[PDB]
């Protein structure tokens, strides 16, 4: 009867209006006679509005529709590691079935006020600019934002690749299992990304949740939440997860599609009234849990694509408001040869120094000051006006620090290698080097330290802290190399 | 003599700079008018779309 | 067969009532017999009370409420295979070259699912176009997806025709050209040029199939001709197992056409009036154009940019779908620097040191650094002029101006109206020339010598002429 | 029931009537109301019809009876319209009695496809030195005229219309070019004065005027270009050559925006509907040259666009630019310096190009486009000292620019354009005072017309300069400049 | 807070963050309910919702409810309807500025945009008012001269202008202060400066008694005593 | 105020401020679902302030010689006088006293910008 079944009244543009289904729960998963599934978003006095997870060609008026009782849930567990799955956890890599430790609903309430703990562990990205100036802590919600083709995905992918060092180790507390959510991307791009991950052997600890462009709007909508549920298994079982949403703008566009086709009242820029709710309930699921809760964590790296650098837009403003920090990428810096083109002025991390490797904190403390001064000094000097000698020296320092932060794609640096470079730059030892040669200096300097001073690198890594003796030895080595 | 020449040259250089600044002001005044009209139209379209449902 | 009656005719939208117990599935093709022949409607929605709403493939003028509609029982279907080569296909899949029927053994629906994730294949092979700016700063990928972005009057058609001339004549594999809301004049010009050059051969083997839904057509036809072009290219890809070229000028018209009907379909308008379904319509058309393990498809898509606004939803949505992009700009065109490609907004995933080589990557990166440095200074140069710059800035601006003019190139297809003979420049020659320019070897040459010359040898020769 | 061929008006407002009945009405069918005002059946719906009113809605009241015409909106066409001024629906408004019609043609028709067409290979000689030299227009071309208000757009179009006198008085239908001028949104007094201007120059006997003046209801302004194109298509389809000027398509776009918004269709960019592109394209695609199988007729279009603040990047301007085969950009910065017709030769382009140009002009006008662009380049930084080469460049540019100035309503034939451009390009003007260049032309042509009429006749008839004719023209130029 | 005020007679502090969230949630609920959106999408009832929230928070004759309200400013735009509506209800505004922060001058309050109802000579006394007014004049003159200094530097300015600009820079850096909470963002021990000492210090700096002190001695120090101590430490 | 005006007395009315009245009228109109306009204000918002302000008048001797002076206050966000309501009120009134924050910070208080401030009735009203 109509209690557990219904009749399709209308079909169009991926929406079905269904009569009956009296006992259906809001957002319950529904199955049409033709086999395609849908999700009952609208409950109304005489209708159910169901958004289809497939082609509406299959559904046609008069078709019988069946409840399921299941609100949308997805498989979770370590068996997904190395797999590529759709928004509902079905494998699409073409390998065998997926073993799962359990099933978890898509929307789940974020960890409350009580169980959390203050973020203190670092997410070592291996990018000099990020680790030095905008540190990312485990449990932090760090926004990556910028225009098209500026380097956002490159930054996230370098962060993912850098975790090889610890994912190979025995210490389960240092590991970081990665989930990459491709929303609206074309399938060939995800194929190239998995090719990159397997080429660098980073796939054995990664998970890909793909809702590509051709996927019906509901799956592009629902992929971030199911990927969050997938990472929350690691979070809740005492393990550490990093989830990259690439990118939330296309999820917002998909929700605009759904809401407008359900004829819900639009908001600004025709987005639905509650996109902020959408992204806030997604991002608040990242947390660092207390010792009672097994000390697990989930770290989020949302990606946002601005149009013409306009952050005042609705969705960019919302996500900037939600997240704990921003890594602004800018095309003008990209074409000046700065790579990964991070705008170190606009970029901020609110956890900041509380979640930074202590040695890199010790050496990097002054870096922000020099760069902040350099920006204004360069703005003045670009006009060609006469210059004071000390101001000229601030130009000398700032240009070389800017050159020092350049970094080739897919080449992350261990902090044992980041510390000497930032030390040399900050303490002025680079002022005598030709600006063109800084990229050579780095490449040679590390090769020197790994040969003549390997003990320094070993101590910097294992201790994580520069004692006075280690700092003096680093000074000695830096001056020794600069002499030669 | 060099001082007199330099003062006259700086006078003429600032005259040229003022001409160029005026031309840029005209260009960006036109651009400002265009952006003003576009902003008004787009926000009004958003309001109308919100009203017409 | 299932039959019904027209009940509402609005613009390109026709509502049909099927009092029979069964209704046609969505995307089905329906036929109305008319004095001109037949009018094909495509089912877009089911409205209830046994009514469906459909998009007309031709003018609805002359329709009367009550006209009998017959269901064809399947989607719009078009001829496929080699019998389509050397011919012009209408949107609904009919010959309009007046050379009689198309005798293909098969006809396939224009709507099909995109290839799965497991079917994707990833090439990393450079396609040499012979164009300095493209070959240097944004190399094209063989088997990849290529896009031209540009407003009106910047010359997208000339660029597309130069690409066809340079590539399609030597690709070996079959080609398909889809006109989606472009000029009928230029489709005629393409057809004539292909006949004269033997790419189309009425007496024998032909290697290009033409599909045209040009801009005179109703929105219903423009919204679907791209899928016919695809459906032919997909048959060449998957069934004939060939490599394929797939040109689409102008794919933006596919999106725009949908908007034209969206308000009539009853949807709530999206931003700036676009249809809510923009992203998913784009996805369903677009990542169906892809290389797969069965065959290789190189696709070149011209994307119009309304009011030169690259932030418009359609170009912005299209940017994500492409491997290589070249962005023609009016600001460059006004300088007379044709092909007007913006060297700091053209982008390509193949400009990678592992793909182009370290030398080419270094040359391209330094060229872009010089151009960006020059662009940053244009406020000071505009107000204060060159004199107040530092000597290093003056040298960099000189090299930037010379590089700007050196990136210009005369295409053969433009010779009709430019009067300048066409030049083709090899990839190695382009890299060597720009490497020489950045090394300052030609700092003495006046910048005028670099304008509209195919390579550094022609720069030297033109400098000699300017000296006499 | 009588509701089959008639209907009862349900409602009236915003220029739209809702009618009950008219069961057998065709979409876009023309209907007649009780008061005699006419409308077009835009929307057919279950139980009602939407009628767009080609007139003031005061003329229609609820409860009136409406009658089918049985005909899609159509206008009379034929040679009898020559010399007539007609409204958007082909009714005579000059007051000279009924129109004589060879037939009737629908306002909306699909432009001829790819196969029927031919490449443009014949010139539309405008009689303007700058246009005929630097941005030639061919028969079957669709060339945009674009620029600010009062920059001379209508002057260019009307000079092109007037120049056709010398051939329309001839015997060969292959040379005659019949001109349709479309006034959309223009002041009625302006159209009346334009008609008088044509009749003064005797250009009316081969021209047709279609007018939808500013006060006329928006649907008429929207419709007028389509019916004028239908009128020109008769000449096109009967092997005769026609020229149609749309002045302006921007005001047609404004009228279509009015209709769209009063129908409450969603506003798009700049509040225009998304359909506006399809408004112009299906119009401007009707300008074509047909193949020999089709009788080789052609219809040439010169759309006129008014750009606020000089924006060629605006929505409607870019739409039309993306539809036409070229543009003639008229620049205020030049017009108010007295540089008239004020062609911006840098942004003006004809992408049919040399195929349309007369070979004699293509010979003498060699690289003049490039030289004038070069002059606009070198002259920019001239105000670091001028090298003698830049001084020569500035002399050439100054003097060629002074030579390209032209008085309104003074078309100048190819046999008269060729000697002047020859003298300018080959440098014989370098030594002549530029303030006297306006004198130079008047004298030089006169000299040629008295001493060298044979050379002008040969330039006319051959359409080419042989080395003998080239050398004779050179000798005459040197003889005059020495004189 | 109201129960503590009206039924216990207490003086109450009502800390609120974030008021922008109240406005934004009102906008979301309004949009969901189908009300026609107002400018930039805010709800029609924005002003009256804010009034109903705010002017319940007031000092009745039973007790006083002090409130500190953190207001997020989207896109740093103080003209956005939410901050613009909030401003009208406040007695003292402490406008944090990104520009001041990028100079490194924390806590990065904008010395000019921040305003108080109580900065009146009848409330704080004429000496405090005079010092505050002179500080505002000095900082505003320095801001006005920056537009020229960005082109011609300080060399072209008159000696009076040079002196006032230098004192303005010293004052601008002297407004910085090390908070205790900031000891994770800084190693500097936090300090708390009395109002009387603040007035005395800024009067001393305005009068030029410390013209001989380098600018950096004023950065992130406490009272003027810390200025002297740090100046000696640098020397 | 019109009671004083009509009975031959002189009155002064200060509206503090009309921007918030316009906001309240926008609230009423939008919640009544009357057609919006620019900045979502109702179409006839000009007719609000013109209806309100034109009641300020100086009456002739026959009509009682009374008067009603009006000092409407207007708040400009970021100093933008091009906004809809500032434009309407500037159009309706006889002049403006323009206060600028830049002058207020400099210590020029009551911070009247003399260049922008104009009284079009002007000198006729001034004390000789
Ligand atoms: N550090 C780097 N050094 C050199 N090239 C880089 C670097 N980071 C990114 N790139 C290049 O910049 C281009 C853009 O990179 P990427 O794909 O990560 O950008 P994105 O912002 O994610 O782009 P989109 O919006 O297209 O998804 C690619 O060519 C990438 O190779
Ligand atoms: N070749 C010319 N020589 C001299 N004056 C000219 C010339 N062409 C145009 N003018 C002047 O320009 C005035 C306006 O010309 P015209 O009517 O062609 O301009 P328009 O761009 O069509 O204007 P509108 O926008 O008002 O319709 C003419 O009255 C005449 O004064
Ligand atoms: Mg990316
Ligand atoms: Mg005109």
């Amino acid at each position: 009867n109509l209690n557990e079944t219904g009749r399709v009244l209308a079909v169009g543009d991926g929406i079905a209006r269904v009569f009956g289904l009296n006992n259906i729960q809001a957002e319950e998963l529904v199955e049409f006679s033709s086999g395609v599934k849908g999700m009952a978003l609208n409950l109304e006095p005489g209708q159910v509005g169901i958004v289809l997870f497939g082609s509406d060609r299959l559904v046609k008026e008069g078709e019988l529709v069946k409840r399921t009782g299941n609100i949308v849930d997805v498989p979770v567990g370590p068996g997904l590691l190395g797999r590529v799955v759709d928004a509902l956890g079905n494998p699409i890599d073409g390998k065998g079935p997926i073993d799962a430790a359990g099933r978890s609903r898509a929307q789940v309430k974020a960890p409350g006020i009580l169980p959390r703990r203050s973020v203190h562990e670092p997410v070592q990205t291996g990018l000099k600019a990020v680790d030095a100036l905008v540190p990312i802590g485990r449990g932090q919600r760090e926004l990556i934002i910028g225009d098209r083709q500026t380097g956002k995905t490159a930054v996230a992918l370098d962060t993912i690749l850098n975790q090889k060092r610890w994912n190979n180790g025995s210490d389960e507390s240092k590991k970081l299992y990665c989930v990459y959510v491709a929303v609206g991307q074309k399938r060939s791009t995800v194929a190239q990304l998995v090719q990159t991950l397997e080429q660098h052997d980073a796939m054995k600890y990664s998970i890909i949740v793909a809702a590509t462009a051709s996927e019906a709007a509901p799956l592009q909508y629902l992929a971030p939440f199911t990927a969050a549920s997938i990472g929350e298994w690691f979070r809740d079982n005492g393990k550490h997860a990093l989830i990259v949403y690439d990118d939330l703008s296309k999820q917002a566009v998909a929700y605009r599609q759904l809401s407008l086709l359900l004829r819900r009242p639009p908001g600004r820029e025709a987005y639905p009234g509650d996109v902020f709710y959408l992204h806030s309930r997604l991002l608040e699921r990242a947390a660092k849990l207390s010792e009672k809760e097994g000390s697990g964590s989930l770290t989020a790296l949302p990606v946002i694509e601005t149009q013409g650098g306009d952050v005042s837009a609705y969705i960019p403003t919302n996500v900037i408001s939600i997240t704990d920090g921003q890594i602004f990428l800018e095309a003008e810096l990209f074409y000046k040869g700065i790579r990964p083109a991070i705008n170190v002025g606009l970029s901020v991390s609110r956890v900041g120094s509380a979640a930074q490797v202590k040695a890199l904190k010790q050496v990097a403390g002054s870096l922000k000051l020099f760069l902040a001064q350099y920006r204004e000094v360069a703005a003045f000097a670009q006009f060609g006006s006469d210059l004071d000698a000390s101001t000229k020296q601030t130009l000398v320092r700032g240009e070389r620090l800017t050159q020092l932060l350049k970094q080739n794609q897919y080449s992350p640096l261990a902090t044992e290698e980041q510390v000497p470079l930032i030390y040399a730059g900050v303490n002025g030892h680079l002022d005598g080097i030709e600006l063109s040669r800084i990229g050579e200096f780095e490449s040679s300097f590390l090769s020197y330290l790994k040969s003549n001073h390997n003990e320094l690198l070993t101590e910097i890594r294992e201790k994580g802290e520069l004692s006075k003796e280690l700092l003096a030895s680093l000074k000695s080595a830096t001056e020794s190399f600069v002499a030669t | 003599q060099g001082y007199a020449a330099e003062i006259s040259a700086r006078r003429n250089a600032m005259d040229n700079a003022s001409k160029n600044a005026g031309d840029m002001i005209n260009r960006y005044s036109i651009l400002y008018n265009r952006t003003r009209q576009a902003v008004i139209t787009n926000e009004l379209v958003d309001i109308i779309t919100g009203a017409s449902s | 067969p299932i039959t019904g009656k027209v009940t509402a005719v609005i613009g390109a939208i026709v509502d049909v009532h099927f009092e029979q117990s069964e209704l046609p599935a969505i995307l089905n093709a329906l036929e109305i017999k008319t004095p001109q022949g037949k009018l094909v409607l495509e089912v877009a929605q089911h409205l209830g009370e046994n009514t469906v709403r459909t998009i007309a493939m031709d003018g609805t003028e002359g329709l009367v409420r009550g006209e009998k509609v017959l269901d064809t029982g399947g989607p719009i279907s078009v001829p496929v295979g080699r019998e389509t080569l050397g011919r012009i296909i209408n949107v609904i899949g009919e010959p309009i070259d007046e050379r009689g029927p198309i005798k293909s053994k098969l006809r396939k629906p224009i709507h099909a699912d995109p290839p799965s994730f497991a079917e994707q294949s990833t090439s990393a092979e450079i396609l040499e176009t012979g164009i300095k700016v493209v070959d240097l700063l944004a190399p094209y990928a063989r088997g990849g997806k290529i896009g031209l972005f540009g407003g009106a009057g910047v010359g997208k058609t000339v660029f597309i025709q130069e690409l066809i001339n340079n590539i399609a004549k030597a690709h070996g594999g079959f080609s398909v050209f889809t006109g989606v809301g472009e000029r009928t004049r230029e489709g005629n010009d393409l057809y004539r040029e292909m006949k004269e050059t033997g790419v189309i051969n009425l007496e024998g083997e032909s290697k290009v199939a033409l599909v045209f839904g040009q801009m005179n057509e109703p929105p219903g036809a423009r919204a679907r001709v791209a899928l016919t072009g695809l459906t032919i290219a997909e048959y060449f890809r998957d069934e004939e197992g060939q490599d394929v070229l797939l040109f689409i000028d102008n794919i933006f018209r596919f999106t725009q056409a949908g908007s034209e009907v969206s308000a009539l379909l009853g949807r709530i308008p999206s931003a700036v009036g676009y249809q809510p379904t923009l992203a998913t319509d784009m996805g369903l058309l677009q990542e169906r154009i892809t290389t797969t393990k069965k065959g290789s498809v190189t696709s070149v898509q011209a994307v119009y940019v309304p009011a030169d606004d690259l932030t418009d939803p359609a170009p912005a949505t299209t940017f994500a779908h492409l491997d290589a992009t070249t962005v023609l700009s009016r600001g460059i065109s006004e300088l007379g620097i044709y092909p007007a490609v913006d060297p700091l907004d053209s982008k390509s995933r193949l400009l990678d040191a592992a793909v182009v080589g370290q030398e080419h990557y270094d040359v391209a990166s330094k060229v872009q650094e010089t151009l960006q440095t020059y662009k940053s200074l244009q406020d000071i140069i505009a107000i204060l002029g060159m004199d107040e710059l530092s000597e290093q800035d003056k040298l960099t601006v000189e090299r930037a101006r010379k590089i700007q003019r050196f990136l210009s190139q005369p295409f053969a297809v433009a010779e009709v109206f430019t009067g300048i003979p066409g030049k083709l420049v090899r990839l190695k020659d382009t890299v060597a020339s720009f490497k020489a320019v950045l090394e300052g070897k030609y700092d003495n040459i006046p910048e005028h010598a670099f304008y509209m010359v195919g390579g550094i040898e022609d720069v030297v020769a033109k400098a000699e002429k300017l000296a006499a």
